[PDB]
């Protein structure tokens, strides 16, 4: 009984780290008055610099590529993305609506800046990062041209954003 | 609004040549409730009594009495919301693409914005049929590359916990094996007290063909649709029987009752096709229009549905 | 060789069917269109319809062209002719594209979902260096010499 | 509030697709009403 | 994120299988028209027969009491009630509420005629039952004198309903 | 929900429809029960029979 | 519903039955009812008060 529920408090946390905007009940109110540092939340979905004319598509998704490179992976059902880059690299998830499991993603052809999943904290201002095969950006074979904008801040023990623009693809 | 939206004023105008879709004729007209939403769940609640021991005799004093329990379980349903866009001709470039026998570029394929927002209508209502029919959307033939849905979101033809019968290879043109497998399906039927209602059934050109076929040695006066009438007549308590014929089904049966406490359909009363306010205007004569449909709302209770499978292989 | 045939047709069309009924060379432009999306025109020299596209340059007298082609010239992907203007309309390789283009006859049987293509010096797709194609579905027979494939073009590669 | 109604003349695009719904289902109500098998 | 999923399911049937109406969401309406036997379920509260003139005590739980024997525990806050039978029984849970974390209970001084728990399916009819130390009735030195009406009946794993008329104390 | 706590008319509703559905059983069969394997009956007077008794 | 029996042709159980009651009741209506309450009984008896 007791057993079961903190089993069930452990499983709950651990499937809710995985998620953009966990919906987690609290006793009482949060102080965020300053105005300063407000940004740097894993819920804060799109981009810091958004144009008008940015081409999003929606897919089905498998796993959580949310903040991080996708994929196209062709199975009988339609083609998914799925968290991975190297030479696979389709674009890059920025939201998820998690009731329909449809992924939001901006191709490679086109640019953007945003805050996206890190390796680790080993990244520094005017780096040049790579896509891993789970879909995080790693300090650096760069196919795509990304740098660092700001440093590796850290919101839980894995969570790690970056500050990042990527425009395009090297040669 | 009329005065100043061309595109409204055409759809208001165009929307009396939309035909009705073939999906009602599957049920009755207390079967359908519409329902108030565009995308997300609702939640149906059924309460159901129980007595909990024998009843007391009420002879001389007593106070302890025997009870009676009640219990509640909650369905939940799920909807969806898709989109199509299509290209068309622009209001003011329609009279130079007028002529005396038709409106439109012939050679790029363009359209008045009434007739390409008709057809496409008449596209999306088929598909919408087609989703009612089977629980799957897709546009080839083969079936296959399936646009990925939500869960509790299940058509007749893939309605889970519900009486699957599979007809075999070598008896495919067998009309006994085929009759041997929908009695034992109908024997695996359970409709509880509502087993007094009305019956419908759903069968592909081809299995039509072969029902109309005279009843076997032969006989004559009797065919295959009316031994099998009286064998659903056999578990309905002798109530009416329908039977239909879709092309969208491809060697299978569907069998299931007519009543709205067994099965019951509650759409979104914007399922059908809806015009968009977002019209894309460019500098050019080419200009895009959205439609847009709701999905989902079928509610069935425990194994009423029978499924046979005739394999062709 | 055209975007509507040639010859006339002695049948009326069967509109019952709604499955697989888009399968032709008239189809224009692409399966899944974004609003956002950058379109040009130019002129047209041959037939460059669902073909990638390279800039032509005559003597100087008249303006640049189009012509089927690609390898390191590929600047686009035509998806649309206006023939009586001789107008090619033009997807740049910057822009995203996903559609029907014209596949190589060789080896289109092998063509399956999944697998990489690369233009050719006629402006055919095959399969595989510089360019990001992926074929979304199998070869589809039009003429005994025609083949179309779904493809998704998103850019060069490195 | 239906598009049967030539009386009728909506304000807005929602008034428009609420009337488009109600005339759905005024046709579908009336296929019931029309249908015998 | 799937692996978790499967966990979190695991745990949540695990918890709700020790709960009196667990809520869950179906995708089926299930059908029970058959008026027989439609009263032999965990969330069944209360006993068979019921009379105006009965005491019922809510008193703050440990653990799960549901349908078992239950003794007073004193541990500061207000003394509980415990499953568990023995020479200590005090009284019988006869209903309960998670959300205020109370237990409706008949005093061991009132006859109660209804369905308990039992440890195994091994209790046939007219068979003294004893409360053992979890508060589940076992087959039988019975302080207490009550008799099985009903033979076991197994709803899950674990789960073996009685019917057991309880009328006091032995001497 | 959780209590299984009903509207008076509701309750009310299902319960006649419980004891017609056990009235309908007892004109049929002639005995009072509500176990499917029939055991466990209620005692009846003499002279209250059924059809099927 | 199974085909009297070789199997006949139009003539059916429940049809013999029928032919067999009204033998005996001067060949006036038959009325046959299912019943999910009974189980592996029949039962057959006049409407005459």
């Amino acid at each position: 009984t007791t057993q079961l529920v903190k089993e069930y408090q452990e499983k709950r946390s651990k499937l809710e780290k995985f998620m953009k905007n966990p919906q987690h009940d609290a006793s009482l109110l949060s102080n965020s008055n300053e105005f300063r540092d407000k940004n740097v939340e894993f819920f804060a979905s799109g981009g810091t610099r958004t144009s008008k004319f940015d081409k999003l598509e929606n897919h089905p998704f498998l796993g959580y590529p949310y903040k991080r490179g996708v994929k196209r992976v062709i199975q009988h059902y339609e083609p998914h993305v799925e968290a991975g880059g190297g030479e696979d690299l389709y674009g890059i998830c920025i939201d998820i609506d998690e009731f329909s499991k449809t992924a939001t993603i901006v191709p490679i052809t086109n640019n953007f800046e945003g805050y996206l999943v890190a390796k680790d904290s080993t990244v520094k201002v005017k780096d040049k990062l790579i896509f891993n095969k789970d879909g995080a950006l790693e300090k650096v074979k760069a196919t795509i041209n990304a740098t660092a904008l700001t440093d590796a801040k850290q919101i839980s023990n894995e969570v790690y954003l970056v500050k990042v623009a990527v425009f395009g693809n090297k040669a | 609004l009329f005065d100043e939206n061309y595109y409204a004023k055409a759809v208001a105008n165009i929307i009396g040549e939309v035909k009705d879709p073939i999906m009602y004729k599957w049920f009755s007209p207390d079967q359908i409730e519409d329902v108030d939403l565009q995308m997300g769940y609702q939640k149906t609640v059924k309460w159901d009594a129980f007595l909990n021991a024998n009843p007391t005799t009420i002879a001389n004093e007593v106070n302890t009495i025997s009870t009676i329990g009640f219990s509640s379980e909650v369905v939940r349903l799920n909807y969806l919301k898709l989109q199509y866009k299509f290209r068309h001709l622009k209001q003011t470039s329609e009279k130079f693409y007028t002529s005396d026998s038709y409106i439109g570029d012939i050679n790029n394929n363009l359209l008045p914005f009434a007739q390409a927002y008709k057809l496409a209508s008449s596209e999306i209502i088929k598909l919408i049929n087609h989703f009612v029919l089977t629980g799957t959307v897709s546009i080839q033939k083969d079936g296959k590359n399936q646009k990925r849905l939500l869960p509790n979101m299940y058509g007749l033809l893939n309605m889970p916990e519900q009486i699957k019968e599979e007809v075999a290879s070598g008896d495919k043109d067998k009309m006994d094996k085929i009759f041997e497998k929908i009695e034992a399906g109908l024997s695996k039927l359970e409709l509880g007290d509502e087993f007094s209602t009305p019956m419908m059934v759903i069968v592909d050109p081809a299995t039509s063909l072969k029902l109309v076929k005279p009843y076997a040695a032969a006989s004559s006066c009797e065919k295959w649709e009316d031994v099998l009438i009286q064998t659903i007549k056999a578990i309905n308590n002798r109530e009416d029987v329908y039977i239909e014929t879709s092309n969208l089904l491809k060697h299978k049966i569907l069998i299931y009752p007519l009543n709205s406490e067994l099965i019951k359909f509650k759409p979104s009363k914007y399922m059908l096709p809806t015009p968009n306010e977002q019209v894309d205007k460019d500098s050019t004569d080419v200009a895009h229009s959205y439609i847009d449909f709701v999905l989902g709302g079928l509610l069935a209770t425990r194994k009423t549905i029978l499924q046979v499978n005739i394999k062709q292989s | 060789l055209m975007k509507n045939p040639q010859q006339d047709s002695g049948l009326l069309s069967n509109s019952i069917d709604f499955r697989d009924q888009n399968l032709i060379f008239s189809n224009s432009g692409g399966v899944c269109t974004s609003s956002k999306d950058k379109i040009e025109n130019y002129p047209a020299k041959g037939y460059p319809y669902k073909r990638g596209v390279k800039l032509s340059f005559g003597d100087g007298t008249t303006e640049l062209e189009v012509e089927a082609g690609g390898g390191d010239d590929l600047y686009g992907v035509c998806s649309d002719i206006d023939e009586f203007s001789g107008m090619a309309t033009v997807i740049p390789i910057t822009n995203n594209f996903t559609g029907y283009l014209t596949l190589k006859k060789d080896g289109q049987n092998g063509v399956n979902p999944g697998d990489k293509l690369n233009f050719n010096q006629h402006g055919e797709l095959e399969k595989v260096k510089s360019v990001n194609a992926i074929a979304l579905s199998k070869a589809h027979k039009l003429t005994e010499d025609l083949f179309i494939v779904l493809a998704s073009v998103f850019g060069n590669r490195a | 509030a239906s598009l049967l109604d030539s009386n009728f003349v909506p304000i807005n695009f929602t008034e428009f697709v609420q009337a488009i719904s109600n005339t759905y289902k005024q046709r579908r109500i009336q296929f019931y009403e029309n249908l015998k098998r």
